[PDB]
């Protein structure tokens, strides 16, 4: 219903984040938390160890708990009572690391600034949802982790669709013809 | 405007098309502004104007999975497993020829510039890539703004990049008009605390993201006005157009 | 004090291009031609270990191929190499760490590891399964305007060469701080008539065909990396195991799964550390660490 | 124990060009013309087991064919041959399996493998289905610049001849270490003027067409592993069964579905294992084993 879930999200080893470099590599173990990204229609990401979560006897998913109807939103404007939110937010602790990471220098008026672009898991996850409704069979795809890769996310696991890349590529001049 | 170099037909191999975690191909204005800035501070030039087109792009593989490139230990963490099937890394590549044209202002001579931007070129790099065969770069000369057409009458043929710009937001509407997006500049977050393991002791550590504009590649003859294929620096590091918003 | 640092670069000093392969006459060379790939299929039984039930089933695939045309008796691979200097300055990371390694090297010979590189170069190592079979092999190179040619031929029983000195003697100078050289590299080879022809081949996830060959705009080509293996496969500095492998940290090739240069203290992190803390070693060692550190790549952890 | 190891790899040692048919007269055979493909359509009724019901229709669909002209009455199917010795070294992987089977091995005859070889080559076996209703055929086989003629009967029952026994000691002495030997053939067919011919056939996804054919520029031809398991069909070597088939492991024809050499104490990987670490072999298991190592393949896995 309301806490079982909570409690074992708190109990194992579940982080929240939402701008994480392990798409490039899987040896970093840098995580931070950003204020601005909070919103109504902003998708975030967890990782716990071993990627088990629960199952409920039922039969329910985790993909479903976030969209239903926003539980935990309906408890942050404070019906239920304010206790909830700090106990949530109060695991989620933010580590630094720059290993393995590129550096981009980029000019600013007179000056460098020294800058390390990152991805966005949102991003991802509009465009796969917005392009696999309109059949629109124009994209690559490419699969994570390799021989063993359930023990990354599950995205490789449980969507066997596959992730959407839009394909950049420009038309080429013909050649033997004025155009 | 003085005077103009143009370099055409370079090919350029082993391009690392994963410019981001989700754009994959032709690569970001970005490398070209650091270039051009890195090009700066070595010849000691300031530019202004950038441009560059595109000739021929194939990306090493099919139409999904293009290529994937065997990564072998380069780390000190091996030696017992490190005898069979090295980590993957899943990293495509690709294969390019481009052109370019800059504009440089210099009086002391002609053809000394000539000589060090080549000699800077044959010892670069084109975002991973590599120079393999170049034509020789050729000079051109402009005054004003009503002559400017005749360099598009110089150097065809090939594409432009022109702006159209966006409505509201772009995650419907990139696929509603059926353009490519393209990484015009990095917006900054917060500032990296730690300075130990950088490049640099004195420059300032910042993290930033990409932000996406709308670019289209066009014929030259079906661009109007040419001032909409110039980049000009922004405020918030951010390109803009001289032309402004796209109109018949 | 005196931390390994787990951040450091260097440079690609070698840059090879991408092989381009053709199809010419032996007393034509001036009229040559571009070889195509195609499609074909195959239809073979199952040859698999251990299971005798599922030998009475057919298997369909399809293929691509690469060969000769009907007339021809010549390969001809050509392609272009760059050696650069700028040895011993790191690109990314370490401004007080590079200058203590090179206080102890610049001893070496790296007049030793241009002539082993060109001589690589001229056998033609760069050409793996292509030389089987072919009974004449030679090459023309053309560097700084002028051209030598060379019909060099059995790649064991290394012996000093004198007519190969001289380009050696150059790119060793050239390494050891300069600018830039280039090096045309125009293998000509007389396989046979309609003889197939073996380009390099990159893997996908499973599609219509099970084995697709590098295509640049309708012609077979090489792969970079591979040309690149070809360079650097020049140690020789251990007590066995003749016919050389490729050097690099950790020195062991998966291609046919061999585990050598383990942690029996013969690696690379485990003889600087050790120099510098107690007396120096064999003048063998220094060729091999410097070997390995001319090859670009990021190194640390 | 002297288990088998990993990866096991051989590269096959005779290989065949890509043939290549055309259209000539029985006196003027210096001057050739190629065979074309083209298409075509085709209708008619559906006639299949136990389906009374459905022979109310009639299926149209498209094919495509091959014939000679009506000018010509002579079929010339070409392609060139080449047996690369060196054999007894794994390609991919093996230092001491590899090398003890080896040392097990080079005890048997090559001469009776390149004899059979050579009779195959010359009886016209590697010309399949197009020989079925043929007048007279020739064989010209050119080696070392010199020529030779068959007009040789009993494909199968190999008999003694002379005229193949210079070139099997010839096969046999470059089969047991040593380069390459080329050999050109030139097969000659007197089908008749206007008769159909069989080249290859395409197994493509649901296109236009329902019968494709093999061609190189619009040039009907067959493929380079028909003629390959044509060569290497002398497997004799069992308890019954004259006709014999071909040289693979778990010894198996798809069009008939039965598998010979199955787990009845007869197979490669069984004798294998009693050669590297057991007692010696007989003189048919010896070189039925060094024959099937002569064709390539993957072992171990």
């Amino acid at each position: 219903m309301i806490k079982e879930m909570i409690e074992d999200f708190i109990s194992k080893g579940g982080l929240i984040f939402t701008h994480s470099g392990r798409y490039t590599n899987t040896n970093n173990s840098c995580f931070i938390f950003n204020k601005n990204d909070i919103g109504v229609d902003t998708k975030v990401d967890m990782y716990t160890p071993k990627s088990a979560g629960i199952k409920n006897e039922e039969g329910e998913n985790l993909w479903q708990v976030l969209n239903k109807a926003n539980m935990f939103y309906r408890i942050y404007s404070g019906e239920l009572g304010e206790e909830l939110q700090y106990l949530l937010k109060s695991c989620c602790t933010a580590k630094e690391d720059v290993t393995t990471l590129p550096q981009i220098y980029f000019k600013n008026g007179e000056g460098y600034d020294i800058l390390v672009p990152i991805g966005n898991a949102h991003n991802l996850i509009s465009g796969t949802e917005y392009l696999w409704e309109h059949k629109y069979y124009n994209t690559f795809t490419q699969k994570l982790g390799g021989s063993n890769p359930q023990n990354c996310t599950h995205a490789c696991n449980k969507m066997r669709g596959g992730f959407k890349q839009f394909n950049c590529t420009p038309p080429q001049v013909e050649d033997n013809y004025n155009a | 405007m003085r005077k103009f170099i143009i370099v055409k037909n370079v090919k350029v191999d082993g391009i690392n098309a994963k410019s981001s975690d989700i754009t994959v191909g032709m690569p970001p204005a970005t490398t070209f502004c650091g270039l051009g800035e890195t090009m700066s501070i070595k010849t000691g030039i300031v530019v202004k104007a950038v441009s560059y087109g595109s000739v021929k792009f194939e990306v090493r593989g099919s139409r999904f999975n293009t290529s994937v490139t065997k990564f072998a230990w380069q780390d000190r963490g091996n030696g017992g497993k490190a005898n069979n099937n090295s980590p993957i890394q899943p990293k495509p590549l690709a294969d390019g020829v481009f052109t370019l044209c800059f504009e440089v202002e210099w009086e002391d001579c002609a053809e000394v510039l000539v000589d060090k931007v080549t000699n800077f070129i044959n010892t670069a790099r084109i975002a991973g890539g590599t120079i393999a065969s170049f034509n020789k770069p050729f000079v051109k000369v402009a005054k004003d703004a009503e002559e400017l057409a005749s360099v598009k009458n110089a150097m065809m043929p090939c594409y432009v990049v022109v702006d159209c710009g966006v409505e509201v937001n772009i995650f419907e509407d990139a696929v509603n008009r059926k353009l490519q997006p393209m990484v015009n500049g990095y917006k900054k977050l917060e500032k990296i605390v730690d300075n130990k393991h950088m490049r640099d002791k004195f420059t300032p550590a910042y993290l930033a993201t990409p932000t996406y504009t709308m670019i289209g590649y066009k014929m030259v003859s079906n661009v109007d006005n040419f001032d909409q294929a110039l980049w000009q620096y922004g405020e918030n590091t951010k390109v803009k157009t001289i032309g402004g918003i796209y109109n018949d | 004090k005196l931390k390994a640092p787990a951040v450091l670069a260097y440079s690609r000093k070698i840059n090879p291009t991408n092989a381009l392969m053709f199809a010419v006459n032996w007393s034509d060379r001036d009229n040559t031609t571009a070889v195509m790939v195609g499609t074909k299929t195959v239809a073979g039984t199952q040859s698999v270990r251990g299971n005798p039930n599922d030998a009475d089933k057919g298997n369909i695939q399809t293929v691509n191929f690469a060969n000769l045309p009907h007339n021809k008796n010549t390969l001809l691979v050509k392609y272009n190499v760059k050696f650069v200097g700028d040895v011993f300055k790191a690109e990314l990371g370490g401004g007080e760490y590079s200058n203590t390694l090179q206080t102890a090297l610049e001893n070496t010979d790296f007049g030793t590891l241009a002539y082993r590189y060109v001589y690589n170069i001229a056998a033609g190592r760069t050409l793996w399964r292509n030389r089987v079979g072919a009974e004449s092999i030679e090459t023309v190179i053309t560097v700084n305007d002028q051209t030598f040619t060379f019909s060099d031929l059995l790649v064991n029983e290394f012996d000093e060469d004198v007519d190969v000195a001289e380009i050696a003697d150059m790119v060793a100078g050239v390494l050891s701080g300069e600018g830039f050289v280039t090096l045309k590299v125009e293998h000509y080879m007389l396989l046979g008539e309609g003889s197939e022809v073996f380009p390099s081949q990159e893997f996908v996830e499973n599609s219509k065909l099970s084995k697709q060959l590098f295509d640049l705009n309708g012609q077979a080509a090489m792969h970079d990396q591979k040309i690149g293996n070809a360079i650097r496969t020049i140690d020789t500095w251990y007590e066995d195991a003749t016919t050389p492998i490729a050097v690099e940290p950790y020195g062991s090739v998966v291609r046919n799964g061999v585990a050598y240069r383990a942690g029996n203290k013969t690696d690379l992190f485990t003889l600087m550390d050790g120099a510098v803390n107690g007396k120096s070693l064999t003048e063998e060692d220094q060729m091999f660490v410097t070997a390995n550190l001319i090859r670009g790549g990021v190194f640390g952890g």
